[PDB]
């Protein structure tokens, strides 16, 4: 959120529009939201012996 | 009589203020525009808050 501050204070020294500023990273969020989710794959296909896999994945990184 | 004194009767209560004269009723003008003044910048979608 900062860095989003960061980069809009440069953009209004040089005279955009406060709106202006808010309505192009509205439309920037959704482009890489559906960006990441094209690129991200589907582990449901798997069973319960590796579904146990991916948990134990994604825990380790959160500790 | 009852002394040396002898106040002056004033008609108004202490703590009252005046009026009439010149800008009294411009007095209550700029008080208007000065609070149309933060409202100003708000309207339209482009706007502030
Ligand atoms: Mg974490």
């Amino acid at each position: 959120a900062s860095a989003l501050l960061d980069q809009a204070l440069e953009l209004i020294q040089k005279g955009i529009h406060p709106i202006k500023i808010a309505n192009g990273f509205d439309e920037a969020a959704k482009l890489a939201i559906s960006k990441l989710e094209e690129t991200c794959d589907d582990i449901s296909a798997s069973n319960d012996e590796l579904f146990r896999d991916f948990l134990l994945r994604a825990a380790k990184t959160s500790l | 009589n009852f002394g040396s004194q002898t106040p002056t009767i004033v008609v108004l209560k202490e703590g009252t203020d005046a009026s009439q004269g010149k800008g009294q009723i411009i007095s209550n003008i700029n008080a208007c525009v000065a609070v149309q003044e933060a409202l100003k910048p708000t309207l339209g979608p482009l706007g502030s808050d």
